RNA sequence: AUGGUGAA
RNA sequence: GUUUGACCUCAAAUCAGGUAGGAGUACCCGCUGAACUUAAGCAUAUCAAUAAGCGGAGGAAAAGAAACCAACCGGGAUUGCCUUAGUAACGGCGAGUGAAGCGGCAAAAGCUCAAAUUUGAAAUCUGGUACCUUCGGUGCCCGAGUUGUAAUUUGGAGAGGG
C-alpha cells in the first residue's frame, strides 16, 4: 500500500533533523540560500545530487528548516 | 552433445514415482484444483486455460477459510486478483461443485 | 563551521 | 522502539555529528589490528534487521580491506578463511577511510547447541551452507552475480556460466525432428 | 547584441554517442542529467535565465522524441529523428504552410548559436544541409 | 572538537543529587531471579496444600524509550559512558521535546547496580508509592534547577 | 598460449 | 577515601565443552584466464565470457515465492523440454552472431525476521552437577542476556477490546 505519513515517524524524523544538525554540504547549501538565493541553491544541490526533483525537495526542506528556525 | 536416450527411462521413472506417491497420498487425487482462467495475450485471448489457484475473493465466496481450503487441496494464489465477473462466477461454481464432491474423514 | 545548535524543534513541549 | 531513531540517525551519515564518530572509530580501527573480534556491533539496528540475535553463538568480527571484485565479498572470504568454523551470514558497512574501508560481518557458530537446538536458525548448520561466502551466496555476492527477477538480467539471471551450456549445447531426441 | 540561452534512463554506447557533441556544436545548450516524465521540465529554464527549453521522451523501448517549444507558452512538436559557427540551409517547403513557417522562425533562435554568445566563435567551419526533402526531417552534415 | 550534540554529556547529576536519586531508586529494586523463584514456589506450595502491581523501576532501553513519548515515565536516567554513543544522542533531545525530566549519571556500571544487571545504560520510574511519591516529585523539581537551568547554553562548548 | 621441471 | 568495590578492553592455562585444513573433483557456486585458429584484418565481431590456474559444497547444486511479465476480457514461485525461433535483435546488414512473454508438457509447499512496551513479575537459553525411561527427560548452581532472550506477523495484513 501507499506510504502513509505515520505521524510518529514524521515526529522522529523532525527530531532527528535537529539532533543531527546539518551536514557540511547542507551547511554550505543553507549559507548560499541565505546569501546567494534559492536560484543558485537549487543548481548547487543538483550539482551535488542527482535528479532535479531531489534537489528541489532538498531546497524546500532547507527553506522549511530556516522558516522553523525563526 | 546431449542425446535423450533416457526418454523412455525418464518416462518410466516418472510413472513409477507418480504411482509411489499414491501410496502416501491414496485418499486424495494427488493434485490441487486449478481454476479456469484466461491467458493474457491478444492471440490467445479467446482460449481459456487453468490457473495456479483460486483468489481470496473466490475462496470467500465458496464459504470456507483460505487456510482450511489449502488443507483440502484447494489452491490459493497470493496475489491473483479477480477482474472478470464471468470468470469469478465460473470459479465459484467449480468450487461449489468440488466442495459438494468432497468426503473428508473426521479428525480421529 | 563551528556554531551553536538551535532548539527550534525541542522548544515546544509535546502535549 | 528506539531502533527507528537509530535508523533515522544512520540515514544522515553526512551529518557533522556522525563525522566525529566516523573519525574516532576509523582512528581506533587504524590503531587496532586489521581483523579482530568485536565485542558488540557498532550498529545494532543494522545487525538486528539483518538477522542478528543477542543469544550465544552470534559472533561479530571486524574486517579491514584496502580501497580500490566487490570489497564486501573479499572481506567475507577473508574472514571465512580466518574463521573457518564460523559461517558467514551477512555484512554491513560501518566506516570508510581515505585508503581503507571497514565492514562488519556477523557470523553464527553452527556447532553451538543454542543454534543447533533452535529451529529459527538451525538451517545454517546444514553442510550445504559451509563456506557460504566462498560461493557468493550472501547479499553482496548475489547482487554481484546479477541474479535478480526480470528480463533485465537475462544474460545472468539463472547464471551466465550455467545458461551458457544450456544455450550452447546440441540436443537430439530419439525421433529426430 | 543577439543573446540567447537554451538547455531516458539507460542507454548503451550507440545512444550515448548519438547526442555526443551537440553541446559543443550548440554551446547555448547545456548538458544535464536525464529526467523522466514533463511539465516540470519547462520551469528549469528559470534557473539559467533561458528563453528556450528542450525535453526528451522515450516510447516503445525503441523510439526517441526530441521536443521543441518555448518555455512560457510555446507550441510543442516532436519527431522520431534517427564550437565552430555553423551555417544553416533552408528549403522552399518550409514557407508554404504555418506548420513549417513557424518552425522555421523558431529554429533561427532555437538551433543557431547566437553570434555574441559566451562561447560564440567568430569564424565558421562547417555547413548544415537542413531540409525537408522526401518529407523526412533527417539530414546529413559535413 | 566534538559537535554541539556531543559534550551535552559530561554535565551530570552531582554527588548529593545522585546519591539522593540512588537512595530513592534503591527502594524500588525489581524482584531478582531468586526472589521471584522462591515467591512462586511458595505460592505453588500454598495452592497445592490449599495485591496491586509490583512497583519497580524501568531500565530496558526499548521499554524506557516506549515509556517516553507517551508521558508515562516521570523520571529518566542516562548513562554517559555508553560505547555506542548513537544510542543515546537523541534521548536527551527527545525527552526535552516530550518535556520528560531526565538526569544524566556517570557510569553505566553504576547505573546497572540498581537493577541487579551489569549494564542497562538507562533507568526510569513510572509507578511510585504514596510514601515515595512526594520524594520523587521533590527530586524531579530539584533536578530541573540543578541541570536544565545550569546548562541552558549546552549548545555551546563544541 | 596455459600448467610444470633444473641448471655454466 | 593514602584503602575498598562496580564494571569495560585484552592477554595467560600440555583447563572442560567444540569446528577447519586434505583427498576426490563428470556436474554445481565464484575469481583469474590466454593462444593456435577466422571473414581479406584482429580492439569490439570469433575461438572464448572456453581449456589450464585458484577458492567452497551435495547426491544432485544454484535459484525459488516479484520494486516479475505484459497492454490483453490479463497471467501470478523456481526449474527442465518442444514451440515461440534460427524469429526480435546485433554485424565492412553481407559473411556470420544470437534473446525473451504468451502456448503445451514434468512437478506445484510455501514460508521466517527488522520495523508497535510483556512491564501486573528475562517469564528465554548454554554450561556444570545430582537422578531417569539416554539422538533425550527433571531438582539445584553459574553464566549468556536488558546495547533485548519471551504471544502473533511480512501486507492475503496484523494487534488491543466488545
Amino acid at each position: 500500500k501507499k506510504g502513509a505519513a505515520s505521524n510518529r515517524t514524521k515526529f522522529v524524523r523532525s527530531l532527528v533533523r535537529e539532533i543531527a544538525g546539518l551536514s557540511p554540504y547542507e551547511r554550505r547549501l543553507i549559507d548560499l540560500i541565505r546569501n546567494s538565493g534559492e536560484k543558485r541553491a537549487r543548481k548547487v544541490a543538483k550539482k551535488r545530487l542527482g535528479s532535479f526533483t531531489r534537489a528541489k525537495a532538498k531546497v524546500e526542506e532547507m527553506n522549511n528548516i530556516i522558516a522553523a528556525s525563526r | 552433445v546431449k542425446v535423450h536416450f533416457d526418454q523412455a527411462g525418464k518416462k518410466v521413472s516418472r510413472r513409477n514415482a507418480r504411482a509411489t506417491r499414491a501410496a502416501k497420498i491414496a485418499p486424495r487425487p494427488l493434485d490441487l484444483l486449478r481454476p479456469v482462467v484466461r491467458a493474457p495475450t491478444v492471440k490467445y485471448n479467446r482460449k481459456v486455460r487453468a490457473g495456479r489457484g483460486f483468489t481470496l475473493a473466490e475462496v470467500k465466496a465458496a464459504g470456507l477459510t483460505a487456510a482450511y481450503a489449502r488443507t483440502i487441496g484447494i489452491a490459493v494464489d497470493h496475489r491473483r486478483q479477480n477482474r472478470n465477473q464471468e470468470i469469478f462466477d465460473a470459479n465459484v461454481q467449480r468450487l461449489k461443485e468440488y466442495q459438494s464432491k468432497i468426503i473428508v474423514f473426521p479428525r480421529n | 563551521p563551528y556554531e551553536p545548535l538551535i532548539d527550534w524543534f525541542t522548544r515546544h513541549e509535546e502535549v | 522502539g528506539a531502533y527507528k531513531y537509530l535508523e533515522e540517525l544512520q540515514r544522515k551519515k553526512q551529518s557533522d555529528v556522525l563525522r566525529f564518530l566516523q573519525r574516532v572509530r576509523v582512528w581506533e580501527y587504524r590503531q587496532k589490528n586489521v581483523i579482530h573480534r568485536a565485542a558488540r556491533p557498532t550498529r545494532p539496528d543494522k545487525a538486528r534487521r539483518l538477522g542478528y540475535k543477542a543469544k550465544q553463538g552470534f559472533v561479530i568480527y571486524r574486517v579491514r580491506v584496502r580501497r580500490g571484485r566487490s570489497l564486501r565479498a573479499t572481506a567475507e572470504e577473508r574472514v571465512g578463511r580466518r574463521a573457518a568454523n564460523l559461517r558467514v551470514l551477512n555484512s554491513y558497512w560501518v566506516n570508510q577511510d581515505s585508503t581503507y574501508k571497514y565492514f562488519e560481518v556477523i557470523l553464527v557458530d553452527p556447532q553451538h547447541k543454542a543454534i543447533r537446538r533452535d529451529a529459527r536458525y538451525n538451517w545454517i548448520c546444514d553442510p550445504v551452507h559451509k563456506h557460504r561466502e566462498a560461493r557468493g551466496l550472501t547479499a553482496t555476492g548475489k547482487k554481484s552475480r546479477g541474479i535478480n527477477k526480470g528480463h533485465k538480467f537475462n544474460n545472468t539471471k539463472a547464471g551466465r556460466r550455467k545458461t551458457w551450456k544450456r544455450q550452447n549445447t546440441l540436443s537430439l531426441w530419439r525421433y529426430r525432428k | 547584441m543577439n543573446k540567447q540561452r537554451t538547455l531516458s534512463r539507460g542507454v548503451n554506447y550507440r545512444h550515448r554517442h548519438l547526442i555526443q557533441d551537440l553541446s559543443g556544436l550548440l554551446p547555448h545548450s547545456r548538458k544535464e542529467p536525464k529526467l523522466d516524465t514533463l511539465q516540470q521540465l519547462n520551469e528549469i529554464a528559470e534557473l539559467y535565465n533561458c528563453n528556450n527549453v528542450l525535453f526528451f521522451e522515450a516510447r516503445k523501448h525503441q523510439d526517441l522524441y526530441l521536443w521543441l517549444s518555448k518555455p512560457p507558452n510555446g507550441p510543442t512538436i516532436k519527431f522520431y529523428i534517427q564550437g565552430s559557427r555553423p551555417v544553416l540551409s533552408f528549403d522552399q517547403r518550409f514557407e508554404s504552410s504555418p506548420h513549417y513557417q513557424l518552425i522555421k522562425e523558431l529554429l533561427v533562435h532555437n538551433f543557431g548559436v547566437p553570434p555574441n554568445a559566451r562561447k560564440s566563435k567568430p569564424f565558421i567551419d562547417h555547413v548544415m544541409s537542413f531540409s525537408i526533402v522526401d518529407d523526412k526531417i533527417w539530414v546529413r552534415t559535413y | 572538537k566534538v559537535p554541539p550534540t556531543i559534550a551535552q554529556f559530561q554535565y551530570t547529576l552531582d554527588r548529593n543529587t545522585a546519591a539522593e536519586t540512588f537512595k530513592l531508586f534503591n527502594k524500588y529494586r525489581p524482584e531478582t531471579a531468586a526472589e521471584k523463584k522462591e515467591r512462586l514456589t511458595k505460592e505453588a506450595a500454598a495452592v497445592a496444600e490449599g495485591s496491586p502491581k509490583p512497583y519497580a523501576v524501568k531500565y530496558g532501553l526499548n521499554h524506557v524509550v516506549a515509556l517516553i513519548e507517551n508521558k508515562k515515565a516521570k523520571l529518566v536516567l542516562i548513562a554517559n559512558d555508553v560505547d555506542p554513543i548513537e544510542l543515546v544522542v537523541f534521548l536527551p533531545a527527545l525527552c526535552k521535546k516530550m518535556g520528560v525530566p531526565y538526569a544524566i549519571v556517570k557510569g553505566k556500571a553504576r547505573l546497572g547496580t540498581l537493577v541487579n544487571q551489569k549494564t542497562s545504560a538507562v533507568a526510569a520510574l513510572t509507578e511510585v508509592r504514596a510514601e515515595d511519591e512526594a520524594a520523587l516529585a521533590k527530586l524531579v523539581s530539584t533536578i530541573d534547577a540543578n541541570f536544565a537551568d545550569k546548562y541552558d547554553e549546552v549548545k555551546k562548548h563544541w
